[PDB]
This record gives structure tokens, C-alpha cells and sequence, in this order.
């Protein structure tokens, strides 16, 4: 339908996603148009581990694309996950920081 | 071997007017055994015909899209058009253009099928 | 001779008591795939993730289907900052995918 | 009125014979023989079957069609995972002047 | 220069005065044209589009019997009048069959069964009749002169050549003047009524395959016959001859339809040319034409620029292209521009007589750079002879 | 009685002294057989079961070409070695096209060009092969006598009958005693050994089509010949006869694979007999053997039975049924049982002398209701007559 | 006595010994049969009931074209295909019109033009089979004796009777016995399947018209042949052959049907019978039987009983009844019962010599009252002579 | 000339089935001219046809009175029959039962009408 | 719809020319030619005219037949007391499928 970039939720780790030193965080943009959507880790600069799997088309016509990436456990906490998507339809480029699970309230 | 390649805006306006263009390889729209059909499959529903223009260019079409749909047909590049102007959200779905059942098939016969066009109307 | 049973994708995310321990846990079973075949792809929005997904193999079960279980591990920061969570079980080339939000089953 | 009643989950044995009954009515489905469109998930529905009994040219032995009343019988004898698809019936109607595809046939050879 | 490399090119030398020059426009020949006072022309009619082709009457290539039933009488007891008999949808035999005490009539004899289905042809070859205001022969005329060997088959822009141009010859348009830059202007009087038999001809087209089978062979095809736009439900003139009612030795006569005609119809296409069809515009790639060339307004271009400097390099040597005639790939280094390339072929070095005729006469250097390429054509005597490119 | 409403059918009268008589068992034909002490009994060979047919190597009847290339060579370049060219899958013709310094070569001659395309039968016919033991011909007997109307073509029931009753003859078992209740036991001495030429012919198969070609055409059938059960990749035995490399005037050898040959067979199965297929034990339905039918079994039941009563009623009264033998409905209105017909058919009514044999020899009535149903048969002299059923 | 005052009367006299007397019992004549001890019986088949006649197929004798139109088609522009043109209610004609620049086509030529309308039957004359089990002839027998002037004619009342009955011979009842009471019994043995030919004719109705036709006239009737009890949209068999379509030297193809065939079918109905129809019996007034007359049962009535005592008076005095034959109507003047008249018919008196014989052999009073009128009949020579009814 | 005869029984219970026959003179079923109409005629309206037999003994009739009408043709007798089962009081009328136009009369043509035999439906 | 409104009321004047005008519509009045049943008290209607213009064979001279639109015209001039009678026009029609009679003229030659 009409043209538009989708939410860029952060898809962050934690201690029930970590197995081993290893820990997966990702990120997702949902409800976008077109479907030139591409994704990347802390621009750039983390590129091992990352996955850029194929989009997905929901059902209202906005497709989802994201990505995910392996990082440390230990670094979860000292070294900051930020992705970045940037869609060609509709001009979109969001910078989503994921963040370690803080469950304390 | 005839394969149907059906394209276009497959995006469009709520009230817009979408165009998708059936491009033919094996074949040419003047035939003798050829009847380019356009058939509008949304999604959760199954395919339903829209347009069926024949080798002279004009054709027969649904009753229910007789008053938004137009089979349009190009004789010198061999490529069939399906048009819907005025659409809505039910109008959006795929929009493939197949060749039709030959002479005596006075009922359909969808042997070969087009790319599937899928149409999204959204405001 | 197997006749027509085809596989049933679930998903259910993780739970509130699994994120005040600090962790998530997204289930996705397909289940009753004649035969006990599928590809399960999981992924934070609609992009696959690689990591903390462990999925089972399709195991016959007593009516001549097969089923297997998926789980896709993330935190309560994970759910509850992804915007979505996908699974997809891709059986014979077809594809059944499930999507669960953080802030819509509340 | 112009829905085709086909069975939507379809699953197949290694070598297992699938049966989809698309169920119309009087007018299309017992006015005249109905085919069906076998579709990949990126690909439009494809002939098998013309007047419910003859099969299409290049399409398998396996697929082997049936008509009885207004019910059309697609069988798949020896299905795979290239069986898997989406297996729509279609027919014309008598009564509606065109042609109606089915409700669909989501096959998945598992 | 787009005709020397045929195998059957044609060489033109001698016109009737100039004026007025008979020649035989193939479709799939190029004949190349040698005048007193005009470059070589190599003018071949490769295009052939026939436009607006209505259709005729098309038989039905793959027929199949409906639900076919019967309707019995007893012997003595009426004859089968079955109710799909009288739709003309449906296809029905009557016959004679055996109907008995045993058989379920009440007297031993010949009962009357007349087995009825909907036989409807599943795919037709059809049939379109061209008319003589639909041909369009698209003829490219080449300059043999200033072009490299690039420019031989490098027929990739006609207008903005100035060496080779296509100029299309219809029924309508007969005459023409091809203004060809420097040449001056190529006459084509080529005759569009008097074609290669377009009204004899039909141009079937079945599975894709266009074929220009005769008038009499398409009127001559014996399938279910749809007869003209109609494309509902098709008349099927001798739809009855796709089906054979076979009767049994009791009743039951078993309509069995015949299998697939498009085998026998491409056994029955080997005597007819394969044609192809570009859209409205059929592409048929044969055919003979008869083209009046007009070299009165043929001119020599660049017989007033002067020779060419020196550096006439012979790379790529040639030999004898199929003709006798030896393609000379020269490259020109020096920068005389509008040059005039001095070579002469003969056997004695010592004379320096002239020895054979040259196919591209006037060779004239064309380009302003350091190394120009270019092709000249010779047609020496028969055997071997020395190529002196150039003076010393 | 099951073959008194024959239009074919034949009458055997008289045998070599009751012991052995020579019939011929036609697979269309029924033959009645009226004996000295023996009742008139119908056999009909209906049956005809071909069990075991081995395939043999069957053409393939629609093939198409796959993803075609060419390999081209200049002249004196090489020749063309396609990678697809050795392939088995892919077939391949080389030809030797034009190859000019504006065609691509360094000289201008005849280059070599080949074209592969992977030329898959996508159907092929399939014949299968009859060896002599898989013959199984369903003769059904059947004796003319105590039964209805609802009889002479109700078959539903041979076992439980005691009138008649189908047997199965076969080259293992030519000879059989089939117990006809009543009657006694009828002798068959059928060769099954000589058959109607079960070895010269072939069971071709094409689209549930099933056709006893002979052999000869069998082996002579021009397709690509898949050999064996090899069901996977087929060796395509003359898989180049179905495509046709055409060569255009350039570098184009257009591969186009030749149509349907379905309609073709259908046309070179005109001349067969077609054949139905029952599964493993094809049917059929047509042939002529030569039975030894023992009568010396065969005993005419009944004749120790005394006369019937009387309320003979004539109800469906007959005629002549397509040979001149007269079809006698009779209701025997009493309770008599085991009763013989008392019946004459003569014109001179003051004599009451007999004025023609019987087809239904001995009429004696078998049930023992009120009004019994039965069936008999006369074959009076050319004319009409009258037919005294009963006394007074 | 019902078959004496008949013109073409049939004297029967001297059978095989009394006991079969083989007469041709026709549709038209009677025969009166004069035995030694039976008296004089007249025979005529009168009635011919004909049951269940079957409908055949019948043309059609006055039909109409609905409304018509044309599909016109330029030469070279395609063939005429009307859409009314694939209607079986419609019949169409295609034809090669005039077509040209002035005429609407594009070229001057030969266009197509199909001109159809709706061809329906207004009425169809419908010929029914007869089959041989539907033919019942009735024959009325009446023995010349004791009855006046009034019954000869006066035939209401043939069951209580006792000198005249009807009995109907069937050809399921080719035997019978019919008691004339007195007489003894008339044994009746006609062949009902030896018939008039009842097999090869037909009966056509047309207006109420019934006529036996031939069965080849019948099967060769070119009219709209509807096929059987199909009455809804007829099929129309040979349905083109009452309309033309004439062509005009422009595109007007005026479609007129032809007029009413019932004077053209009256004209070919002269040399067949018009038969008369009752209802499901149709009456057949015509035809020949071959009768068995019996005449062992019959006996002469009244042999025992004596001569009448007087007044024999010869009221209304007769004469030769066309064929020699002298009906003598007496009034016995008496109260004798059961007398017999003593008349004597001679020429010489003085002799009393008998002279002729007697047609109604046997002439007894019948009734006890005073006066009772009685009906004589004798034959004497060629001339006139005395005839004494009475002693003095 | 020919005439037309309609009888029966002209008073009838509610429920019943009413039977006209309209005897013929001067011409018969089997003609060449011939499809005898039977035409209602009630009392205050207009003459209605109900049912038209043919010379082949079928014929058409209106579709209001298809559920209850039908057109019987006596071949031996010529004489044809109009019947009505499950008759009412709208169904009582006049029952003449004509002879109808010719051969290219697609239309009715009432040339000859029959004696009229009027229809009485009461209880 | 099968209704044919025409003027129930008709006198006459001895030799005098009464009109009589049956309504249709243009699917039957407009669509063919209409007929007239002429009947008496106890007698059916009888054919006059056929086609709108064509008098039937033994009609009269003074019955005069006009079609305009849906509009049939019936005069009767030198009209009598023989006149009199029921008068009712009658067409085919093409949206009825049927032939219908019109309101009947109460023709009254006092």
C-alpha cells in the first residue's frame, strides 16, 4: 500500500538467552513498505555473527525484516549493541539501541 | 514453452487506479488458440477471474468487477493489462494473467498461470 | 501410504515469572507433520537470529505424525524490547510462521 | 456464491497417496469438469487436471483426477516434498457466468 | 560491409545506363552493387513484417469427448432421440445395435442406440490470412567503403551510420530514395505488389509456431473447425472427425476421442517455411522481391579528397572470403584524414599494372586519427598475387 | 438362453457319434449346440484374461527439448565439443555453419556449430508383451430349457445357477467338465495352446488406451525408445527422430522438438483392435479358439418327468428372432412341478403332426408355484404357423 | 343373411371331408359357405382393430422460419459465424456474397454472409409402426335360416342372437370355436400371423387423415424429421430441405420456407388405403385372411323338427340378388312352432321335380306366433321358373 | 372448416383436478398446421394461455401455471386436454381450447378459438 | 404484467365506425403484431386480424386493424348489431414468453 518505515525494536539479550559465553541479541523493523529494508550492527563494526535474514510479509502489507548477532556475555553490559536499519522506501533510518535485560522492577 | 509474467505497482492508494502488465514469452496475444484472463486472488480467499480479453482485444469479465475492472490488451508488444481503477482494500490481491482454455472450453481452463502480480491497496 | 496430516505451528512467548528471573523462553512447536520433517527458523522482529535457539527433530508420534519443539532463548529486555518475535517452520516448501509481541499479550 | 469447498490441510507420506476433495455445487462443479491450479510459494497456480479426468501435459502420473456430482477428487499417489503446494480446484459456473477457483489445498510433504 | 560476408551474396556490376538496375530482393540473400561511378552497395531485404493478419477458419488441434450417454430403443420400438442430441454442444452416432429378448427388447432384431458427449477441442491451431496491404520488407542497404571490420556485422544504429541504413519497402510506399552521406542517395524501386505469392499463403500458428503453410493446405485441414472470431463456443466445422463412435457387439458404443493432431500437423508442416511472429507485426525471413535501384543519384564520395599520406599497415590479412574476393583489413597510420588509401593488387611488382577489380572501390581513409581501421575489398584473378598497401 | 439372442450366433446340430464335436470358440461369437439326448446349450467365449504382460521397449510418444546451446568453432578453428554434447542425457547435432571475418572467424568459410538441448520423452507408450501361458479365455455355457425371460440375459449368478455357469479355460487347463445341474456334465476339450496368434502380437498401452497391435508394428514403431523397466533416466532408443535441428542462413541451429504423435498412433491404430485393460489380466474381448465339447456327459434332464397339467399361457408371445427360431414365453398356470411343455408349432391343426425341431428341446416346466415363468424355443419351416401350446 | 345381399358374396360349397375348409377371409367381401348337413354361414371380417401403434419418425408438413438475420464477414475478412448460427433451433445457410469498397469490405471480392432463423415445424404429419401382435380382425358369421327381412341388415345384437355373432381372431387367438346356437359350432382357424402384409406398412396421420402407407414411402417421406416421442424442440431430421435461402446479387440472403406439404403428401397418398382410427384401435376396413373353416361342429338346426302345416304367403316376392341367387321372404301364416317350410323352386309343376338349390338350406319357421316373417333364399337355373311356397 | 369443442365437467370441488377436452372437427392432432392452445379465461380478466401442445404431443405453456397445468393430446381420437390438479378458485375460467397460429407464427396467432368451456372452483 | 388494457365499453350507430383501442406494452404490443378475439355470449373469441394489419379469411371489410407503439386499433365501420359482441385484443410477449388477451371491448350494436 502506501509507503512507510516500520518500528525498530531492539530484541536485547539476557541471562535465560546466554548459553555459554555466548549470548544473542538482535534487532527487527516491523511494518514497513517497501521491502528494501537492510540491517546493521553498530555500523558496521559488527559484522561476525550477524545474520540478515529474509523479510517477512505480515498480513496488514507491512513487512518485517531484522537481524541478529552473537556477542559476548561478559561483553553484555561494557560493550553497547546499537542497530541500525535504514529503509529505502520512505527515507527511514533508525538507530535502535538494544540493552541487557534489566528486570528489576 | 508459453510462461506469463504478470508486474507492476504492487503497492498502490486506496481509491488509485492499479495497473499490472501480463508480459507473454512463447507466444503473442494475436494466437489461435489464446484468451489472456486476468483473475484477482486476494489473501484468505480463493482466485476469482477479472477480465478476460481474447485475440480481437475485447473480452468478457466478472460481473462484480465489471465496474472498476478493464482488460486491456497490447497487440504490437504481446503483453496483456489488467486495470482496476477506484480501488479499495478488497480489490489488493494477486493479479496473474494466464492464457486461457482453448476453442471449445466455453468453461475455463487455467493451464498455464501468470507471475501473480499480488496487489496491497492501503491509504 | 501416509496419508494427509500436515504440521501446526505454536508459539508462546516467555512469561512474567520467566522474566522477573531475568530470561525468556520462546516456545514453537510444530506439531502432527506427516511425515516428520520441518525446518524451524526463529528470529527477533521478522530477520532470523542465530543465537539461543535450540530445535528438536521431528519425532513419529502415535498417530503417524511427526512433531518437534523449538525454543528461541532471549531476556525480559529481549521481549520487552523487541518490537516482535518470529518462528517459521518451512515443511515440503511451504512455510507456517507465528509472531508474538512483548507489548501486545500483556 | 462463488466459493469452492477444498480441503485446506494437506499433508504426505514418503510415497504417500493425498487426497483433496474441492466440493462446489449443481451449477459449476456439477455443470461442467474442474481443474486445478497447483501453486509454489512464489509461483502461480499451474494446470492439473481439464474436465476433472484428463490431466495436463508434463504434469505426473501420481496426480491422478476425479469427478463425481459437483465434488471434484485430486489423488496424490507417490507424493513428496515436491508434491507440497497449494492445490486449488477451479470450475466455471453455469449460474455465475465465470470461472471460480476453490478454497485451496495447502499441501506440505513433510 | 554487411553483404560481402554472405555466402550467397550477389555482385551487381553493370545497370542499364545508370538509370534503372533489376534486381532480385531476397529474403534471405544480399546482393552487393558495383557502378562506374558509385561505391559498392550491399542491399539485403532481412526484414519482413506482415501486419494486421485476420484470422480464418482454424481446426481444432486436441479435441475430448463430455460425459457422453445413450439413448436405446428397441428393434421396431423407435429410434434413439437423445436429449444431448439435440445440443449442438454435444457430438452424438446413431447405429443399429443388437436388441433382443435377452437384450431387453421384446422382439430379437436391430435396436436403434445413438451415443451422445460434449465434444469440445481443448486447443485449436489457428490460422491467420495476411492481405497484400500488410507486408512491410525491411531492406538494409551498406556502403562498402570507409569501415572497419567492426562495421561489417556491427549493424548497431542505420540512422546515424552514414554508411548503412535499413529503409523499409511496403505495398504502399514502393518507391524510395535512401539518402546515404556522401554516396548521395540509393534509389529503391522495389515492387511490393508483385511480392513472392502473400495471397496464396496462410500463416498457422500452433503452440507457437508460425508456419507459412499454403492456402489450399490451411483450407485443406481437415480438425474440428472454429470459424472466425467466435471465441466462445466454437462452431467445430468438422468437429465430428476428431471422435469415433466405436460400437460393441451389445450396446455399448464407446465415443473415443483421437489423440493429439499437433504431431501430424508438424508431419504435414515439413513442405511449408517457418515463419516468426513479432507481436502484430509476423517476422518472415524468406521470400524474393524485385528491386528497381536507382544509381543515378549514387555518387562517389571523397573522389575529390586526395590519397592518404603513408602507414598503411595490413593487419589482419585477409584471404578470399568464399568469392574470390579478398577483404582487405588495413590500418592507416597517419593523421591525412579525408586520405584516399593508394593499394593496388597484382602479380608482376615490376610493372605495377593493375591486375584484378576491387570490390569496395574509391578506398578512402575516413577518420582524423593516428590509426585509423579500415576495410577494403579486391577481387583479384584466380591464384595468388602480391598486395602492395600503399607506395613503398 | 444367453446365446439364442445372438445375432452371430450359430447352431450346432450333430456331432462324431455325441463324443467330440468341433466348434469354434469365437470371442465375440456364441454357438448353441442341440444334441440327440443332450439339451441345447450356449457357449459364449466372453472372457479373454491376459495375465503377466512383460513390457517391451515402448517410444516415447511426446518428448521436448531442454536448456539448448551451441558450441561454435571458425573454419579451421576446430570443430564444435559441446560439454552437454557428451553428455547422454542431452542430444546434440553438429553441422557445419558460416564462419566469416564479419561472422566472428578469422577467415571467411564453414565453421562447425554444434546444439545440445537434454531431449526428455515427457510420455511415452509402452507395450507390453503377451507370453502364451498369461491366456485365460471365460467361456460361459449355458442350457436352453427350464428358465424365464429374466434369464436369457440375467448372468447375475453362474455358481448357483444349474443353468448356467461360466468356466475359465486356459493353456495350462484345455481340457475341463464343467457340471451342469440337471443336465449332466459338459466336456470342453479347448486348445489353448492355439490361440488366435497370442505370440505375433503385442499390448501397447498409451493413455489408458489399450490396442493388440502386432508385433511387427510394435517393433516397428519410430518414437524414443525407452529399452526396458529402466524407469528412471531412458535411454530414449531413437530419441533423435522426435526434435529437428533446424540450421538457420547465420549461427542459429533452432532445436524444435516435434509435437504429439498420439493422434499419429491413434492414426496407425486404426488397423488394431483395441483391447480393455482389467489391471493385471488385460481383457480381451475379441479372438476364436476351436473347443472339443464332450456330450457323452451331457444328459437331458428331466425326461423321466411327466407332462405338465395344463394353463400353458403363451404371455409375450414371440417371433422369429433374427434366424428364424421362434422365442416361446410361456406361463405354466399350475402346480405340476417337475411338468414337461406339451407344445407344437404345425400349420395343418386337423393332422397335429410335428413341423419343426425345437431349439429348446425338451420343455418341461421346473417350478413348482402357480403361475411359472418359463422360456422355450421352435424353429418352425419359412412362414407362419400355429403354435398350440398345451392340449385343448 | 349378412352376406348374400353382398356384391362380391362368395359362394363356398364342398370342404376337405367337412372338417377344414381353407377360405380367404378379406377386409372387403364375405363368403357364405353351403355344406350337406350345415346350413349356409355368411363370414365377413368386418372389423380390423389395430392396438398400439408406435410413433415413427415423422416429418414435418407445414413448418416456419423464426426471426432470421445475417453475419457478414469482407472477402478475406473472415467467414460468417452467427451466433443464432451454433442454435440447433436455428438453421442457418452460408454463402459467397458480393463484397466491396462500394459494398462496405475493404476489398472487391467474394465476403461471407450466413443468414439463420429459427426453422420450427408448425405441424408435422406422425406415421406409427404397427406391430404384428396389434392386429385383431373381426369377423361376423350369421347362418342363413330363420330369420325375416330385418335381420339381414339389423346386426345390433350378435351375442344374444343365435343366428349371427362376432368373433374377433387375434393373432395371439388364431383358434376358435364359436357356438352358433342350433347350428352347432363354427370352428374358426384363421392365421393371424399370415396377415396383409401388417409389417411392411405404416400408418400416417395427418389432419385426422389416416392412410396405410408403404413402409418405404414411409421411411422416404423429405420433410422435418422429428425422430420419436420427443415433443418439446423437435430434432428436425432433413429440417433444412423446407426453407431456401435465396441469395440476392447483394448481401440479402431472403430465407423463405416452403408452403404446406398435406396437398403434396394427399397426392402421394392416392395409392395408399385410408385407414380410419377409432382411438388406440385404429379401424382397417381392407385386407386379406386365410381362414380354417370348421365345419365338424357345425350341425343343421332343426333337421328333427317337421314341415310347416300352411300359409306359406310370399310377401315382398324377390328376385335374383345380383347373383342369381332368389331371396324368397315368406310369411308362415301358422301356428306350427318350430315347422319347416316345405317351397319347392321348379319350372315344370306337372313333374315336381326339384330344380335348383337352396342358398338358405333348411327352411324351418322359427318363431310360434301367427304370422312370422322368415327370409328363403334359393338358386335355380338360368331363366324364370315357378317356386310353390306350400302344398296347394 | 374446423372447430373447436371444449367440455367437461364445469363445476369442481377446491382441490380437484379439472379436465377439459376439446374435441376437433374438420382436422386432427397430426396436421400440418396444427398446436392446439389451451387458453384460461376467468371471469374479469383477460383470456390467460395454459399450456400449447404440439403435433409431436409436447408443447409450451406458461410458467404460473406450469406447477398445476398440462396439456394432454389425444393422437388416436384427435382430441386435446387441458388438466389442472390441485385446482382453486382463481383457477376456474373459460378452457377454450384453440388451434393456434402457423409455421413462422413465433408469436400466438388465435385464429380458431374452441366452445369455451367455462370452469367453476367452489367448495 | 399480462394485461392488455383495452376500452371495455363499445356502442355502435347503425352503419357507424366504433374504435376500440387495446394498451400494451413495447415488449408485446411493441414487440409483435397483435390479433383480436372476437367472442360472442355463447361463443369463444374468433381470429379478426393477425400481425396488427392483416384480417383473418370471412372477416369483414368494416373491421379495420391499425398497430401504433403498444397500441392496437380495431375500427368497425358500418357497424351493426352483429357487431356486438366481446371484442379483446391479444399479443405475444417477449418479456412473458407467453400470449396474452387484452381487457375485452363490450361491443353493444344498440
Amino acid at each position: 500500500a502506501s509507503t512507510k518505515g516500520p518500528s525498530v525494536f531492539p530484541l536485547a539479550p539476557s541471562s535465560k538467552s546466554t548459553s555459554g559465553g555466548t549470548a544473542a541479541l538482535g534487532c527487527l523493523v516491523k511494518d514497513y513498505f517497501p521491502e528494501p529494508v537492510t540491517v546493521s550492527w553498530n555500523s558496521g563494526a559488527l559484522t561476525s555473527g550477524v545474520h540478515t535474514f529474509p523479510a517477512v510479509l505480515q498480513s496488514s502489507g507491512l513487512y518485517s525484516l531484522s537481524s541478529v548477532v552473537t556477542v559476548p556475555s561478559s561483553s553484555l553490559g561494557t560493550q553497547t549493541y546499537i542497530c541500525n536499519v535504514n529503509h529505502k522506501p520512505s527515507n527511514t533510518k533508525v538507530d535502535k539501541k538494544v540493552e541487557p535485560k534489566s528486570c528489576d522492577k | 514453452q508459453v510462461q506469463l509474467q504478470e508486474s507492476g505497482p504492487g503497492l498502490v492508494k486506496p481509491s488509485q487506479t492499479l495497473s499490472l502488465t501480463c508480459a507473454v514469452s512463447g507466444g503473442s496475444i494475436s494466437s489461435g488458440d489464446s484468451y489472456w484472463s486476468w483473475i484477482r486472488q486476494h489473501p484468505g480467499k480463493g482466485l476469482e477471474w477479472i477480465g478476460s480479453i481474447y485475440y480481437s482485444g475485447s473480452t468478457y469479465y466478472n460481473p462484480s468487477l465489471k465496474s472498476r475492472v478493464t482488460i486491456p490488451i497490447d497487440t504490437s508488444k504481446n503483453q496483456f493489462s489488467l486495470k482496476l481503477s477506484s480501488v479499495t482494500a478488497a480489490d489488493t490481491a494477486v493479479y496473474y494473467c494466464a492464457r486461457h482454455v482453448g476453442d471449445l472450453r466455453v468453461n475455463d481452463a487455467f493451464d498455464i498461470w501468470g507471475q501473480g502480480t499480488m496487489v496491497t491497496v492501503s491509504s | 501410504g501416509q496419508p494427509k496430516a500436515n504440521p501446526t505451528v505454536t508459539l508462546f512467548p516467555p512469561s512474567s515469572e520467566e522474566l522477573q528471573a531475568n530470561k525468556a523462553t520462546l516456545v514453537c512447536l510444530i506439531s502432527d507433520f506427516y511425515p516428520g520433517a520441518v525446518t524451524v527458523a526463529w528470529k527477533a522482529d521478522s530477520s532470523p537470529v542465530k543465537a539461543g535457539v535450540e530445535t528438536t527433530t521431528p519425532s513419529k508420534q502415535s498417530n503417524n505424525k511427526y512433531a518437534a519443539s523449538s525454543y528461541l532463548s532471549l531476556t525480559p529486555e529481549q521481549w520487552k524490547s523487541h518490537r516482535s518475535y518470529s518462528c517459521q517452520v518451512t515443511h515440503e516448501g511451504s512455510t507456517v510462521e507465528k509472531t508474538v509481541a512483548p507489548t501486545e499479550c500483556s | 456464491q462463488s466459493v469452492l469447498t477444498q480441503p485446506p490441510s494437506v499433508s504426505a507420506a514418503p510415497g504417500q497417496k493425498v487426497t483433496i476433495s474441492c466440493s462446489g455445487s449443481s451449477s459449476n462443479i456439477g455443470n461442467n469438469f474442474v481443474s486445478w491450479y497447483q501453486r509454489l510459494p512464489g509461483t502461480p497456480p499451474k494446470l492439473l487436471i481439464y474436465d476433472s479426468d484428463k490431466r495436463p501435459s508434463g504434469i505426473p502420473d501420481r496426480f491422478s483426477g476425479s469427478k463425481s456430482g459437483t465434488s471434484a477428487t485430486l489423488g496424490i499417489t507417490g507424493l513428496q516434498t515436491g508434491d507440497e503446494g497449494d492445490y486449488y480446484c477451479g470450475t466455471w459456473d453455469r449460474s455465475l457466468s465465470v470461472v471460480v477457483f476453490g478454497g485451496g489445498t495447502k499441501l506440505t510433504v513433510l | 560491409i554487411r553483404c560481402i560476408g554472405v555466402s550467397n551474396r550477389d555482385f551487381v556490376e553493370g545497370m542499364s545506363g545508370g538509370t534503372w538496375v533489376d534486381v532480385v530482393l531476397e529474403h534471405g540473400g544480399c546482393v552487393t552493387v558495383m557502378a562506374q561511378d558509385k561505391p559498392t552497395v550491399d542491399i539485403e531485404l532481412v526484414t519482413t513484417t506482415v501486419s494486421n493478419m485476420a484470422e480464418v477458419r482454424s481446426y481444432c488441434y486436441e479435441a475430448s469427448i463430455s460425459d457422453m450417454a445413450s439413448d436405446s430403443r428397441c428393434p421396431t420400438q423407435g429410434e434413439a432421440y437423445l436429449d444431448k442430441q439435440s445440443d449442438t454442444q454435444y457430438v452424438c452416432k446413431r447405429t443399429l445395435v443388437d436388441r433382443g429378448w435377452g437384450n431387453g427388447c421384446g422382439l430379437f432384431g436391430k435396436g436403434s442406440l445413438v451415443t451422445c458427449a460434449k465434444f469440445a477441442c481443448s486447443k485449436k491451431m489457428t490460422g491467420k490470412s495476411i492481405q497484400p496491404e500488410n507486408l512491410e520488407y525491411r531492406i538494409m542497404l551498406s556502403v562498402h567503403g570507409s569501415q572497419h571490420s567492426g562495421m561489417i556485422v556491427n549493424d548497431t544504429g542505420h540512422e546515424t551510420d552514414e554508411n548503412r541504413a535499413k529503409v523499409e519497402i511496403t505495398p504502399n510506399s514502393p518507391r524510395a530514395e535512401a539518402t546515404l552521406g556522401g554516396f548521395g542517395s540509393l534509389g529503391l524501386d522495389c515492387e511490393p505488389r508483385t511480392g513472392l505469392d502473400f495471397s496464396d499463403l496462410y500463416y498457422l500458428t500452433m503452440n507457437n509456431k508460425h508456419w507459412l503453410v499454403h492456402k489450399e493446405w490451411f483450407h485443406d485441414i481437415p480438425l474440428p473447425w472454429h470459424a472466425g472470431a467466435d471465441t466462445g463456443t466454437p462452431h467445430w466445422n468438422n468437429k465430428e472427425a476428431l471422435v469415433e463412435f466405436k460400437d460393441a457387439h451389445a450396446k455399448r458404443q464407446t465415443v473415443v476421442v483421437l489423440g493429439s493432431q499437433e504431431g501430424a500437423v508438424h508431419t504435414a508442416l515439413a513442405g511449408a517455411l517457418e515463419a516468426e511472429m513479432d507481436g502484430a507485426k509476423g517476422r518472415l525471413s524468406s521470400g524474393h522481391l524485385k528491386c528497381r535501384l536507382k544509381m543515378d543519384k549514387l555518387r562517389l564520395k571523397g573522389v575529390s579528397y586526395s590519397l592518404c599520406t603513408a602507414a598503411f599497415t595490413f593487419t589482419k590479412i585477409p584471404a578470399e572470403t568464399l568469392h574470390g574476393t579478398v577483404t582487405v583489413e588495413v590500418q592507416y597510420a597517419g593523421t591525412d584524414g579525408p586520405c584516399k588509401v593508394p593499394a593496388q593488387m597484382a602479380v608482376d611488382m615490376q610493372t605495377l599494372t593493375p591486375v584484378g577489380r576491387l570490390i569496395t572501390a574509391n578506398p578512402v581513409i575516413t577518420e582524423s586519427t593516428e590509426n585509423s581501421k579500415m576495410m577494403l575489398e579486391l577481387d583479384p584473378p584466380f591464384g595468388d598475387s602480391y598486395i602492395v598497401i600503399g607506395v613503398g
